């Protein structure tokens, strides 16, 4: 797709799936959860 | 259009019936996984300012509705086309032998469908399909508007697609099967006969995007 | 940096001293509650392999550190929001302004924030804020890293805060005023005055993780 093409509006983007996030943040290392 | 007025007499009969107003809801009683739909729409991008608006259906194919009221539509095996003019005339061709004349839309078409494979999370990869559905016809964007709190996409197949930006929710309307297909904030894809919705009743949520789609239908109709 | 020096000359005295290898410990005389300090890192987690490093403020504040070395801070107002550039400087903004350039790493922000609100304990929930604490400064994470045994964490205000991953006890060292603040494994907080604890002497347990910490704000100078 052509570097001059810039939608102004559109569908979630990949890096807004926060369903995603959550689970990568639950496969990483993190602060202690409760116990 | 046939289809639109089926689909507002199905969303009166059940929203008069004032379907979250009961006693005891039973939405779990409409459901009715034999409507599934074949084809939804699972991403779009709204150029509608230079190009027009493009998108992905759940078979990966992708379209095209051009700001001069065209549409073209790339099928998923990467190279079929199909071109249908203002007035509905559909033809058919290949990225690799096209009329010269489509050389631009194409392009154009090819650079929506990279912005989406790039950039754009794909809504209801989670439904698998059944055997048979890959002889259905495709359809192509007939129309769509948006509003403030939804995109409307109208299918040339009668379907209304309706997603809602805030909550990500969607409903996927089949006026052929009185149906409707409600997939939730947690991406859960429930489909329902209308019929039932009005008999068992639904939650509230789902009952304020139905009389949400009847207003939109009014809309689509009025235009 | 000059903070960093002050801290390890201020660490090299303490170490130097022996404080755990006396005929007699009285380490409660070493206390100094006025040296308590307004922040340190409550939760964090480790995205780092994509976007970078979330954490919470004890006031509920959330930054993030991104892999491409800026900071973004959401206030516990909700909304107010500090941008710092590679370069360090410092915008304001809203999350309300719906800025165009920050708009994703807004998303990624709120995405930290709602994990750990959801799953991870605040450290030092225990301590009752005091008054006109709600005025300082704002700190960020300057940087940060991680061993086999324990995270680093800089802050901006020259605190230097050690978390050790296996007991869960925790280093919150204070250049300004020679202090740390030790939360050992039963939550209890303690803050000392370092040159109280020469003058003094503690168990073993501090003593050894102040040794430790040494070390690391000696690998902090060295990068």
């Amino acid at each position: 797709t052509y570097e001059t093409f810039d939608p102004p509006l559109h569908s979630t983007a990949i890096y807004a799936d926060e369903e995603e996030f959550s689970k990568h943040c639950g496969l990483s290392l993190s602060s202690t959860p409760p116990g | 259009d046939c289809h639109l007025s089926d689909m507002l007499q199905q969303l009166h009969s059940v929203n008069a019936s004032k379907p979250s107003e009961r006693g005891l809801v039973r939405q779990e009683e409409a459901e009715d996984p034999a409507c599934i739909p074949i084809f939804w729409v699972s991403k779009w991008v709204d150029y509608s300012d230079k190009y027009g608006l493009g998108y992905q259906l759940c078979d990966n194919s992708v379209g095209v509705l051009f700001n001069d009221s065209t549409r073209l539509i790339l099928y998923n095996d990467g190279d079929s086309l199909q071109y249908i003019e203002r007035d509905g005339t559909e033809s058919y061709l290949t990225v690799s032998s096209h009329p010269n004349s489509l050389m631009k839309k194409i392009t154009l078409l090819k650079y929506f469908r990279n912005y989406m494979s790039e950039h754009l999370l794909k809504a209801g990869a989670n439904i698998t399909p059944r055997e048979g559905d890959e002889l259905a016809r495709l359809p192509y964007l007939r129309t769509w508007f948006r509003t403030r709190s939804a995109i409307i996409l109208h299918l040339s197949n009668g379907s209304v697609q309706i997603n809602f930006f805030q909550d990500h929710t969607k409903l996927i309307l089949c006026p052929l099967m009185a149906a409707v297909t409600y997939i939730d904030e947690k991406r859960d894809f429930r489909t329902y006969r209308l019929s039932l919705l009005e008999e068992y009743g639904c939650c509230k949520e789902l009952a304020s995007r139905l009389r949400y789609a009847r207003t939109m239908v009014d809309k689509l109709l009025s235009s």
